[PDB]
This record gives C-alpha cells, structure tokens and sequence, in this order.
C-alpha cells in the first residue's frame, strides 16, 4: 500500500487472530503470548463503517415513465428517449466503478495506515529500550515478563525504570 | 374489419383550466362527452405481468 506496513515489512498477517484487527505476539522467557490491540482495531472499523453509511442509502427522488412497454411509443421520440437513457446509464456506470475502485485504494491504504500508527506509537514506548527488527518486531534488552508486556499493551509501560539495564546490554 | 368492424372512432383530449369554459360546435360524427373528469391527488403507475403483493 501507500504506507508499507501492510504486504510491505511486515511479511503477513497471523490467521491465528481472530480477536481484532491487529496485534501484538511476543515471545519471552516465560513461553509465547498474543493479544490484540483494540483502539486501533476500532478506529479502522468505525472509519469503514463511516463509508458504508455514506454510501449504504438512497435517494427520495422519485422517477415516473416516460415510454411503454406494451405499446410502443412514437419512433423519433422513442428514440431520442432512449438514447438520453443510454448515455445517463453510461454516465452511473462510470460514476458506480470509479467510486467503488477509489473508495477500495482509500480503505486498504488506510488499514496500512493505522498499522503504521502502532507500531510507530509502540516504537516511541520504548524510546531507548529496544532496537528496530525490521520485520515489525522490537528487540528488546531488558528481561521484560508477561507483566511487563501487558504494561505496553496498557501503554503504562515506564521506559526510565528499565533504562539502565536495556542501555548498558546495548 | 377490427373485430368484424370496419369503423373507427378515435379519441381526443384537453385540460380545461378552473373557472375555465370548453365549448363545441359540431355538425355531426361527434361521439360526445357525458361526465368530465378530476384528478384526485398522487399515486404511481406501472406495468408489469407478476402478482400485487
Ligand atoms: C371565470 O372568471 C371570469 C373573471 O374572473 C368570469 O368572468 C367567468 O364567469 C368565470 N367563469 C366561471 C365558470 O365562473
């Protein structure tokens, strides 16, 4: 996408989720552990919803009949009708298939971007505690538990009490 | 010969206004008219060939 998080460093996704959106999978000392992060979560999902209720109604205007289908109308007006229909139908045709193909770029660039916004949030948590992987993991230094885990996944997580350590293991 | 007529009596129509007056003068071949007719207010039309529902 335009923001390479999604189908861009990170390599893929974890089927295995099936609590959120996106999330977090940490593997320390005391076995591996995942959760998912829900402000992000639903702040894509409400996003997506707000497109489908722009979208997801329809107008008052009301349309009568102007031909006949049982007795054909005057052949010139009948087909001067027919030809404004023909070029009004082209016309919501064209009108159908760019918002649709736009709205699509937009949603997926925008899942990319709350990706983005994660790690970017997580990676300033740990401002000098952990190194960048490269893959969406942060390598981190100091002996951080399944406590101190869920303290960065609470955003609680205080870097300068574990600053000594991760610093000098550098 | 249309259901074994060789005739044919063919109709017109206008919109006389409110407080308006219509009047004809004929000299015969005049299928004249009985009752006028109102509009009652809104409704839709269609056609179709399935069941009301
Ligand atoms: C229509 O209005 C005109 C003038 O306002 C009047 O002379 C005429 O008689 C009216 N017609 C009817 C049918 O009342």
């Amino acid at each position: 996408g335009l923001f390479g998080a999604i189908a861009g460093f990170i390599e893929n996704g974890w089927e295995g989720l099936i609590d959120g959106w996106y999330g977090f999978r940490h593997q320390n000392a005391q076995g591996e552990g995942t959760a998912a992060d829900y402000k992000s979560t639903q702040s894509a999902i409400d996003q997506i919803t707000g497109k489908l209720n722009r979208l997801i109604e329809k107008t008052n205007q009301q349309f009568e009949l102007i031909d006949n289908e049982f007795n054909e109308v005057e052949k010139q007006i009948g087909n001067v009708i027919n030809w404004t229909r023909d070029s009004i139908t082209e016309v919501w045709s064209y009108n159908a298939e760019l918002l649709v193909a736009m709205e699509n770029q937009h949603t997926i660039d925008l899942a990319d971007s709350e990706m983005d916004k994660l790690y970017e949030r997580v990676k300033r948590q740990l401002r000098e505690n952990a190194e960048e992987d490269g893959t969406g993991c942060f390598e981190i230094f100091h002996k951080c538990d399944d406590d101190c885990m869920a303290s960065i996944r609470n955003n609680t997580y205080d870097h300068s009490k574990y600053r000594e350590e991760a610093m000098q293991n550098r | 010969q249309v259901n074994g007529l060789s005739g044919r009596i063919d109709f017109h129509w206008l919109m006389l206004n409110p407080n308006d007056t219509v009047t004809f003068s004929f000299n015969g071949a005049f299928i004249a008219p009985d009752r006028a007719s109102f509009l009652r207010g809104k409704s839709m039309g269609i056609q179709s060939g399935v069941q009301v529902d």
